[PDB]
RNA sequence: AAAUACCACUACUCCUAUUGUUUUUUUACUUAUUCAAUGUGAAGACAUUGUCAGGUGGGGAGUUCCUUUAGUCCCUCGAAAUUUGAGGCUAGAGGAGAAAAGUUACCACA
C-alpha cells in the first residue's frame, strides 16, 4: 500500500470538481484561517464527523443546518471584506 | 431525561441538556428581577414560577441519579 | 509565527475532539472581547489569547520560544501529537476520565500504562479505544491516553492487565530540566 | 580615602514667603470633533484621524545585519578616573528560497 501523494498520479475530474490545480514542486499560496467564523465552520465539520450517526432525523437536520449556517456566515464575512477592500 | 428509560438511553441516543442548563444559568437574573414570581401531585403544570424554578434547580443540582457525579463548576 | 491553515486546524481539532467534548467554548469570545487563537512557531502548536499574540509579534521569529500553552507538535509526516503541556485543557474539558491509586500513579509518573490492579474508579460506558484523562483520587491531572479495553472488558479483565495505554505523563517536565 | 585652630568658595538634600514661568492629574461647560434628518438635536475636548522615527512581518509585489580571527595602538560612543567595554578600517572565516530539502553508530514496525 502506497500513497497517491507519493505516486505522481494526476488528479481526475469527477462529480467533485478538480478546480484550479496547483503546479507540482512550486509555491502553493498558503491561505490562513484566522476568522472566528472560519474556525466555526471547520469545528462544526470536525464535530459532525466525530459524532457521526444520530438516530433522530431532526438532530441530523440540525447539525447539517448549523454547518450550512457557519458556511453562510463565513460567506457574508468574506463578501464584506471584499467590499471593504474594493471601495475603501 | 430523568425518566428511567431515557436515563439509560442517554449516550446511545445522544441526549444532552447543555443548552437548557445554559439557558437557566443565563435567565436566573431575569427570573430574579421579574415581578410575577409569586402570582400563583403534578410534576410540570405548576402555576407558580417560583416552584417551577425550584423544580429546575432540584433537577440540575440534585438529579435523582448519580448525585455524586454533578460537575463542581456547575454546582458553584 | 503564523496562524494555522485549514488542513492544520482540521487535524488539530480532530485530535482535540478525540480527547475532548466541547470546543466551541474553547474558541468562544471572552468578556473583554478577546478570543483564543492557534499559532505555529517552528513545528510546535500553541493556544494563546489574540491580544497576547498581537503583542508578541514584535519578537523576531528566531527570538521567540514560547507563547501561551504548547498543545503539541506537527510531525514530518503531517500528523499532530499532544503533550503533557497540552494536558490542562484536556483536564478542563475531558471526555473520559480514569482515576488511579497512588501505587499506579507513581508508575504512571515513571511512564507505564495503567492496569486493573491499580485502577480504583471508572467512568461507565467507555468505548474500547476512547480518550481518557488520568487523575488520582485527589483529582490532580496526571496524564492522558487511549483506553485498552471497554468498560466491561476492563471489569472482567485480569487485574495484571493493561487498561489504558500511556501517551503522555508528567515526567517530561523532568526531561526538559 | 580624606583631620579637626583661622578664614574663602560652590554642591546638593529638606521647608517658608511672593515681586513670576512652564509641564502633568481631576472636575465643569461648549466653540475643536463625531452621529441622525431636511423642502435642527445629542455626545463630547476623550475618541477618531493625520505626519515622522522605529520593531516584526512563514502573507502580498519586484530582481538576481551582526560574530570570530591578526594588525596600526588609526577614529566614534559608554563607563572610571590615572583605565576599560561596544562599534569603525584592512582581508579570511558563518549564517531559485515557504515548495520543501539535508542528516543521525537513536526509537517502533516491516
Amino acid at each position: 500500500v502506497y500513497s497517491e501523494k507519493e505516486l505522481g498520479i494526476p488528479q481526475l475530474n469527477t462529480v467533485t470538481p478538480v478546480g484550479v490545480t496547483k503546479p507540482k514542486g512550486k509555491k502553493k499560496g498558503k491561505v490562513f484561517v484566522d476568522d472566528r467564523e472560519s474556525m466555526n465552520t471547520i469545528l462544526a465539520m470536525v464535530e459532525a464527523e466525530k459524532q457521526g450517526q444520530i438516530e433522530s432525523k431532526i438532530m441530523r437536520a440540525r447539525q447539517l443546518e448549523e454547518i450550512r449556517e457557519a458556511r453562510r456566515i463565513e460567506a457574508e464575512k468574506k463578501e464584506a471584506e471584499r467590499k471593504a477592500l474594493l471601495e475603501n | 431525561l430523568e425518566g428511567q428509560d431515557a436515563h439509560n438511553a442517554r449516550s446511545d441516543l445522544h441526549l444532552d441538556l447543555s443548552f437548557f442548563i445554559t439557558n437557566l444559568y443565563r435567565s436566573l437574573l431575569s427570573l430574579s428581577l421579574n415581578p410575577d414570581l409569586e402570582l400563583g401531585n403534578n410534576k410540570i403544570n405548576l402555576q407558580t414560577t417560583t416552584v417551577l424554578l425550584l423544580r429546575c434547580l432540584t433537577s440540575v443540582l440534585l438529579p435523582p441519579w448519580n448525585i455524586r457525579s454533578v460537575p463542581p463548576i456547575r454546582l458553584a | 509565527m503564523r496562524p494555522l491553515t485549514d488542513q492544520e486546524m482540521k487535524i488539530v481539532l480532530d485530535k482535540l475532539a478525540n480527547y475532548m467534548t466541547d470546543l466551541k467554548s474553547l474558541i468562544a469570545p471572552l468578556e473583554d472581547g478577546d478570543r483564543y487563537v492557534f499559532r505555529m512557531q517552528k513545528d510546535r502548536v500553541y493556544y494563546v489569547k489574540l491580544s497576547i499574540a498581537n503583542i508578541a509579534t514584535c519578537v523576531a521569529r528566531d527570538k521567540l520560544l514560547s507563547l501561551g500553552t504548547c498543545l503539541g507538535k506537527m510531525t514530518k509526516s503531517g500528523k499532530f501529537r499532544l503533550h503533557i503541556t497540552a494536558l490542562p485543557i484536556l483536564a478542563q474539558n475531558a471526555r473520559y476520565k480514569i482515576w488511579v491509586k497512588d501505587n499506579g500513579a507513581q508508575p504512571f509518573l515513571y511512564g507505564s500504562n495503567i492496569v486493573k490492579a491499580h485502577v480504583g474508579r471508572w467512568t461507565e460506558d467507555c468505548p474500547e479505544h476512547s480518550g481518557c484523562v488520568v487523575y488520582n483520587m485527589a483529582d490532580i491531572p496526571l496524564g492522558f491516553g487511549v483506553t485498552a479495553r471497554s468498560t466491561a472488558e476492563a471489569r472482567r479483565l485480569d487485574p495484571t492487565g493493561i487498561v489504558c495505554f500511556r501517551q503522555a505523563d508528567c515526567g517530561e517536565y523532568l526531561r526538559d530540566e
